[PDB]
């Protein structure tokens, strides 16, 4: 599966050096919290939450943004640019206001992740890697998201709607284009990881503490 | 093309040791220049220096 | 009571809710390490 | 104090810390190798000097292993020899039927030990990886479809050279050696970078096409262009 | 497969063959080749200079 | 002997599936952060030993023993800072036990944090969480501001003098990030590419200074052992299996779910009893993954009578791995299966060394032709061949675990691929 994305940058009036960037005044004090996580002389360490949080900001990661990082931070800006094209997370292109991102790994797969992705393909018009004409929804495929149990699943800016079926998912696109925001979680009654039909384990309250305690510890 | 009239100018010879070179250069009466073999002097590698905790050895990337 | 899900608090967080936690952090942590230089490359 | 080492049963004195490419090279034995340079740190990612310790189940990478008491060397071994034919089966499957028109030509490493230790047929019946070009100036011409990611130009760069701008963009088949924006890799050792690079991704611009390896004659002289007397 | 005088051939759009690799001064028996190159106004790997001393080939 | 049927009141990770209060006034009111000053007083080898004894091992993959390891990081200080580094990159597919224990237990995990530092006689801890965990990371963060008020972490941690640093660091998108050197590397700011080894990260980890790698599940389960013997913890499984399991039971089966059970219960009534059953019956039940996209597949016949554990998954040609079972019934191509698996190690390959690079990229070439049938059967032997020379030549362990799903593939199901190869050989001979 090519990735469709190229990892050189070509100027352009919308991506270049000259694009202005600076992070706000809060993101500022952001940074310098983040910064003293790591040791001194070790601020290299930095690299990724400032890049992400410059991303939070801005929406994507122009090369104007990437070189201030690197200037805050006193690295080189290869580095910074070796960091950005390793990592996924980032945008280097533009993206629309909703990222929907359907994992289409084998525990997915093995229930009907394809007619998620059909039905949100259908629902927005638009292919797999493209963006709608209004800028506001992006669809891609992504591998495992951590959420296997509740299959199948689309994140959506940082939020897991699982369990889904082709009509849950053509409803949440509309709760999200019409202004609301739906609840993250899974939607076939279950809250959690749980099993469907009712729980096999942990029905009676749980022990206080002490309850065990070695008689030295 | 490239001409040339020097008979000797293709002609290069090998010899397992700088003495025997020297003894066969001689017994045929040639001038003679003798160059010490230079070898690699031994180094210190360590793959663990490429993270030290405070010396400039930390490489940026890998 | 155990029929209820108690996880909801994370229905209402924001693009900056983490980073706004570590910077609340700050306070309570302890001075850092130093390696004796301000960069490797110093 | 020295520690004893074998080398396929033949004892040798090292220092502690010598790696197993060290002592073999001590001992007489060139262990085949492509990342690695002794003038440039260990990165240890080409793979192709996997040896076979007597009672080890694993090989390991000997440019970067050191070298602990009584270890017996097998560089000549079954696992060795195998090991070396599957790496350089990875590295010419992807790499691209450039050899006529390349610059490196008879003086290629890829191409040495291929013919040396490697084997003489090729099982990959797939499409090749085609990467595009850079430029990074008037000196060097890149062709980077022939790189094979030894990341020696880099740690060269960085280490060597004191600039830092050649690193790896991307990951996956899809990584590739660059600078990420049009910049020219300008300095005053930039060439030792088209000597280091094992294969004809780097090669010399004013020396493209001239000529090949095996008809030049060498003539040792000394350099008169400065004081160092290169 | 007789073997008789030689000839450097084109591609059919026109275009030389020959890539100035030197396989061939290389491989030759009586070193009857002499090959001097370098690259074309369009920068392709073309040869200046391919000679065949028909006295010194021994076919 | 039989294993199995875990009863609630030894079940180590309760408030699991979120039906109770995850905070400091929840996790207290269970077991959580008590007599951690008591523990902490009686010290680094106390610990060690009660680890030791409990002969816990590693539940992030590969299984070492923890009080091994962190022995290991028990020697004495030489003037460089001390860090535990707790894993929480769950990328491996099929699992979600991690990231259920970051949402419902984040102070279990503190504690289990500031247990590990103090056996191992580190200043910080650095939770490195992925990156699409943004809500898990969130409570996560809670969960250490509540405890830093309440004086459980920090300077003088539980009132016992042991200055303790708990750090939460979120990365990107990185199966291989998921790996330990290259959790390090990520936390430098680098790449994410695996180190050789040697140095060991018990000697040269973080920042250049000694650091412990240690799972989610590994340390959340230390502090319960402490409070607890370990004797316990060691009568719970097989002699050399010891403990408690979150399973994730996933696939092409009724009820998926995460459940805690015993380190020995047969997979078939695991399966039976926590999940529901295959869809079809037992009877339509066509292959099982036990530990993830790493270990390789195993037939019914050997899902048939089968213990869910370390050595006895080894003995099938398989390993448990992270304990993430994915079924599969007889209505699904296993091959079209495991060649999206090669195509997820393909896309999460780091890239730096040749065997994994070429070679898996080639794999996923030749998986991608055997499920249309495009191939030959003397391609089955070649690719056999190839994914033997990936494994054991890569600097880390992704390269090994991208060869056994093939390698099991090849071992189970060989009678699949060669009729699919003779059926596309009539289709295409017949225009
Ligand atoms: C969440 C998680 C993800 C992991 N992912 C990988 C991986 O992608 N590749 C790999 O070789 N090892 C992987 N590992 C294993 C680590 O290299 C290492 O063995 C583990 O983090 C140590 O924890 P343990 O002592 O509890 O076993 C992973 C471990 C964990 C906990
Ligand atoms: S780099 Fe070597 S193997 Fe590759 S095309 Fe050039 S001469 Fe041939
Ligand atoms: S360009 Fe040459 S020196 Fe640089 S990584 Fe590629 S093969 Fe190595
Ligand atoms: S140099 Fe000789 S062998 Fe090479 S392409 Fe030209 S004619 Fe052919
Ligand atoms: S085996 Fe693969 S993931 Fe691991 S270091 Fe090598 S290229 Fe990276
Ligand atoms: S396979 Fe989709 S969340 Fe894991
Ligand atoms: S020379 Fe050792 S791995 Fe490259
Ligand atoms: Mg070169």
């Amino acid at each position: 599966g090519a990735g469709g994305a190229l990892f050189v940058h070509r100027d352009t009036p919308e991506n270049n050096p000259d694009t202005p960037f600076d992070f706000t005044p809060e993101n500022y004090k952001r940074i310098e919290a983040i910064v003293k996580n790591y040791p001194e002389g070790h601020k290299a360490a930095a690299v990724l939450p400032v890049l992400d949080l410059a991303q939070r900001q801005n929406g994507w990661l122009p090369i104007s943004a990437m070189n201030k990082v690197a200037e805050i931070l006193q690295v080189p800006p290869m580095r910074v640019y070796e960091v950005a094209t390793f990592y996924t997370m980032y945008n280097r292109k533009p993206v629309g206001k909703y990222h929907i991102q359907v994992c289409t790994t084998t525990p997915c797969m093995l229930r009907n992740s394809d007619s998620i992705l059909e039905a949100i393909q259908k629902k927005l018009g638009i292919k797999v890697g493209e963006t709608t004409p209004d800028k506001l929804f992006t669809l891609i495929e992504v591998e495992c998201l951590g959420a296997c149990v509740n299959a199948p699943m689309v994140q959506i800016n940082d939020n897991y709607y699982e369990d889904l079926t082709p009509k849950d998912i053509e409803e949440i696109i509309d709760e999200l284009k019409a202004g609301k925001i739906p609840k993250p979680g899974p939607r076939s009654g279950r809250f959690s990881c749980e099993p469907a039909g009712g729980l096999t384990s942990l029905t009676e309250p749980p022990k206080g503490p002490g309850f065990g305690v070695q008689a030295g510890l | 093309w490239s001409s040339t009239a020097d008979p000797l100018s293709n002609l290069v010879l090998t010899f397992s040791t700088k003495e025997d070179a020297v003894a066969f250069a001689e017994k045929n009466g040639w001038s003679f220049d003798v160059e010490e073999r230079k070898v690699p002097k031994p180094k210190s590698k360590s793959y663990g220096a490429n993270f030290s905790w405070n010396k400039r050895t930390r490489v940026s990337t890998k | 009571d155990n029929s209820t899900y108690r996880n909801l608090q994370h229905h209402e967080y924001s693009t900056y809710t983490f980073l706004d936690l570590n910077v609340e952090l700050s306070k309570f942590r302890m001075p850092q390490p130093s390696s004796g230089r301000q960069s490797p490359r110093h | 104090n020295l520690i004893e080492v074998f080398v396929d049963g033949q004892s040798v004195m090292v220092e502690p810390g010598t790696t197993v490419l060290q002592a073999c090279e001590k001992v007489g034995m060139q262990i085949p190798r492509f990342c690695y340079h002794e003038r440039l740190s260990v990165a240890g990612n080409c793979r192709m000097c996997l040896v076979e310790i007597e009672k080890a189940p694993k090989v390991v990478a000997a440019c970067a292993m050191p070298v602990m008491k009584g270890w017996n060397i097998l560089t000549n071994s079954e696992k060795s020899k195998k090991a070396r034919e599957g790496v350089m089966e990875f590295l010419l499957a992807n790499h691209p039927l450039d050899c006529p028109i390349c610059d490196q030509g008879g003086e290629c490493d890829l191409q040495d030990q291929s013919m040396m230790f490697g084997s003489d047929r090729s099982r990959f019946l797939e499409g090749k990886r085609a990467v595009e070009d850079k430029n990074i100036g008037p000196l060097v011409k890149t062709i980077m479809t022939r790189c094979i990611q030894c990341t020696r130009c880099i740690r060269f760069a960085s280490e060597i050279a004191g600039v830092d701008d050649l690193g790896t963009t991307g990951r996956g088949n899809d990584m590739q050696v660059g600078t990420y924006i049009e910049k020219m890799f300008m300095s005053e050792l930039s060439g030792n970078i088209i000597d280091i690079c094992p294969v004809g991704a780097l090669t010399s611009k004013p020396y493209a096409f001239t000529a090949r390896p095996w008809e030049t004659r060498k003539t040792e002289s000394i350099d008169v262009m400065d004081a160092v007397g290169s | 497969r007789f073997r008789g005088e030689h000839a450097l051939r084109r591609y059919p759009s026109g275009e030389e063959r020959c890539i100035a690799c030197k396989l061939c001064e290389a491989v030759c028996p009586a070193q009857a080749i002499t090959i001097e190159a370098e690259p074309r106004a369009d920068g392709s790997r073309r040869t200046t200079r391919y000679d065949i001393d028909m006295t010194k080939c021994i076919y | 002997t039989s294993f199995g049927s875990l009863k609630d009141e030894d079940r180590i990770f309760t408030n699991l599936y979120g039906r109770h209060d995850w905070r400091l006034k929840g996790a207290q009111s269970r077991g959580d952060w008590y007599k951690t000053k008591e523990i902490l007083l009686k010290g680094p080898d106390w610990i060690l030993g009660e680890v030791k004894t409990s002969g816990l091992r590693g539940r992030g993959g590969a299984g070492f023993p923890t009080g091994l390891k962190w022995s290991f990081m028990n020697k004495p200080s030489d003037g460089r800072p001390k860090y535990l580094v707790v894993n929480a990159d769950e990328g491996e597919p099929g699992t979600c036990k991690d990231r259920e224990i970051i949402r419902h237990d984040p102070h279990k995990l503190v504690e289990g944090c500031l247990v590990g530092g103090r056996a191992m006689g580190a200043r910080a801890a650095y939770i490195y969480i992925r990156g699409e965990f943004y809500n898990e990371a969130s409570n996560l963060q809670v969960a250490i501001r509540e405890a830093y008020e309440a004086g459980l972490i920090g300077k003088n941690a539980c009132g016992s003098g042991y200055d303790f640093d708990v750090f939460v660091v979120r990365g990107a998108g990185a199966y291989i990030c998921g790996e330990e050197t290259a959790l390090i590397e990520s936390i430098e700011g680098k790449q994410g590419k695996p180190r050789l080894k040697p140095p060991f990260p018990a000697d040269v980890g973080v920042f250049g200074c000694p650091t412990t790698v240690a799972n989610v599940e590994t340390v959340a389960v230390s502090p319960t052992i402490c409070r607890r013997g370990g004797a316990w913890f060691a009568s719970f499984g097989r002699e050399r299996n010891s403990g408690t399991k979150l399973f994730n039971i996933s696939g092409h089966v009724n009820h998926p779910c995460t459940v805690e059970e015993e380190m020995s219960v047969p997979l078939k009534e695991l399966i039976e009893k926590h999940a529901g059953g295959v869809i079809g019956g037992w009877d339509n039940l066509l292959a099982v993954i036990p530990g993830g996209s790493s270990t390789p597949l195993i037939p019914k016949s050997v899902c048939e009578t089968v213990l869910m554990d370390f050595d006895a998954l080894v003995q099938a040609q398989t390993g448990l791995g992270t304990a993430a079972v994915i079924v599969m019934d007889r209505s699904t191509d296993i091959v079209k299966a495991i060649a999206r698996l090669i195509e997820f190690y393909k896309h999460e390959s780091c890239g730096q060394c040749t065997p994994c690079r070429e070679g898996v990229d080639w794999m996923n070439k030749v998986m991608a032709r055997f499920v249309k049938g495009d191939a030959r059967p003397a391609e089955i032997d070649s690719l056999w061949e190839i994914s033997k020379q990936i494994e054991g030549h890569t600097i880390c362990a992704l390269g090994d675990g991208a060869a056994w799903p093939v390698q099991g593939l090849i071992r189970h199901f060989r009678p699949e691929l060669e009729e699919r190869m003779q059926q596309f050989a009539l289709q295409h001979q017949a225009r």
